[PDB]
């Protein structure tokens, strides 16, 4: 059940928004990676 | 059996090294053309990733999956999917293929081309086998994880010609020479001071009788005998990539008559 | 003690913090362990 | 980054060849060029992949 956020650091699913801060839990570091979709990417292979 | 003669010297699951005897050049090096540009072939061609946690990007792993030789003895029995009428692929244009690697010990988790599963339905033809040559049976090499890491796809492949994109094709290097010795005087010998002294000495010239220097030159002859010696990467033993490229060649000039034909 | 500023600070300086550490302590740091300061941030 | 899986120039493969070219010079203590012949890499089109290979991604992977 879900993904959205990743911590670029403690490695960890963060998930939030607006009002909500932009730092963490389980290490306070300010930095955030979006994310991978799930539509699925396809390749060409050459 | 008259006409083009051959003469087999050595052999090998790998290579076979002949002489062609009595031929034109023409042939020669159209049979040369062909088993390096349009023998089929069945190779990676399509690439759906799932996850990718890899220190690698996905286009630089598809890449690498094109080029791993896959098993292509029974390629005449899949159609190429152009000619296919399913919607996009299926059992008769296509096998697939699953990738799943996960970094689980500490010590960093190789993934090679063995770790590739098909998982579509082979009407139990000869291919879509990872080729695999090395003593410990890994194939190659795809990629590295370190733990924690994860990579999974699915691969199509299908199949295809080197004129459309090398990694479809069997050959390797192809040796080719003809008259050793220079009788024909086919290429001038470059020198500072003896010609002789500075080229060295073909293998192929223990085979074939060296000039007299009385000998005046000989405008009459033509070549006639050639060196060759193919070289297969392995989706297609070896005395096949010769036989389908006679074969190539043969339903190429087909195509012309069944042309005239038409008109 | 009295602060009066900010100083800009080069790295590999011994002020820096990558000039002391160890080549496993670049990579858990995220710095290329090839990379060889004397530039500022 | 990773040993490239074909010769450019010849097609050949080579990306089978790393781990054994690196056991053959640490294990068994040939010299380079010993080495390259006996997994059998003997046009200087292929020696160069081996030879000039640098494997990058033995660093890559120290990051977490
Ligand atoms: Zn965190
Ligand atoms: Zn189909
Ligand atoms: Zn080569």
């Amino acid at each position: 059940a879900t993904l959205k956020y990743i911590c670029a650091e403690c490695s960890s699913k963060l998930s939030l928004s607006r009002t909500d801060a932009v730092r963490c839990k389980d290490c306070g570091h300010r930095i955030l990676l979006k994310a991978r979709t799930k539509r699925l990417v396809q390749f060409e292979a050459r | 059996e008259e006409g083009p003669q051959v003469k087999i010297r050595e052999a090998s699951k790998d290579n076979v090294d002949f002489i062609l005897s009595n031929v034109d050049l023409a042939m020669a090096n159209s049979l040369r053309r062909v088993m390096i540009a349009e023998i089929p072939t069945l190779a990676i061609d399509s690439v759906e990733v799932e996850t990718n946690t890899t220190v690698l990007a996905d286009e630089f792993i598809a890449h690498r999956l094109g080029l791993i030789p896959l098993q292509s003895m029974d390629i005449e029995q899949l159609e190429y999917s152009r000619d296919c009428f399913c919607e996009d692929h299926c059992d008769k244009c296509s096998v697939v293929l699953t990738l799943q690697a996960f970094g689980e010990s500490e010590s960093t988790t190789n993934v090679y081309s063995k770790d590739l599963v098909i998982v579509s339905n082979l009407m139990g033809r000869n291919i879509g086998h990872p080729i695999i040559q090395d003593k410990e049976g890994n194939g190659v090499l795809i990629c590295k994880l370190r733990k924690g890491q994860e990579l999974k796809l699915t691969c199509v492949a299908k199949k295809g010609i080197a004129k459309e994109h090398a990694k479809w094709g069997p050959a390797a290097a192809i040796e080719f020479e003809y008259d050793p010795w220079n009788k024909l005087k086919h290429t001038d010998y470059w020198y500072e001071q003896d010609s002789a002294k500075e080229w060295p000495q073909s293998k192929n010239c223990e085979y074939e009788d060296p000039p007299n220097e009385g000998d005046p030159f000989d405008y009459k002859a033509q070549a006639d005998t050639f060196y060759m010696n193919v070289e297969s990467v392995g989706s297609i033993p070896v005395d096949q990539v010769v036989v389908r490229g006679i074969d190539t060649l043969q339903k190429k000039v087909a195509s012309i008559l069944l042309a005239l034909t038409q008109m | 003690k009295v602060f009066i500023g900010r100083l800009p600070i080069m790295l590999r300086s011994k002020n820096c913090y990558l000039s002391e550490a160890t080549e496993s302590d670049l990579y858990k740091l995220k710095e290329c362990p090839f990379d060889m300061g004397g530039y500022f941030i | 980054m990773i040993v490239p899986v074909r010769c450019f120039s010849c097609g050949k493969v080579v990306g089978d060849k790393w781990e054994s070219y690196l056991n053959l010079l640490q294990e068994d203590e040939l010299d380079e060029g010993t080495a390259l012949s006996r997994l059998g890499l003997k046009r200087y089109c292929c020696r160069r992949m081996i030879l000039t290979h640098v494997d990058l991604i033995e660093k890559f992977l120290r990051y977490n």
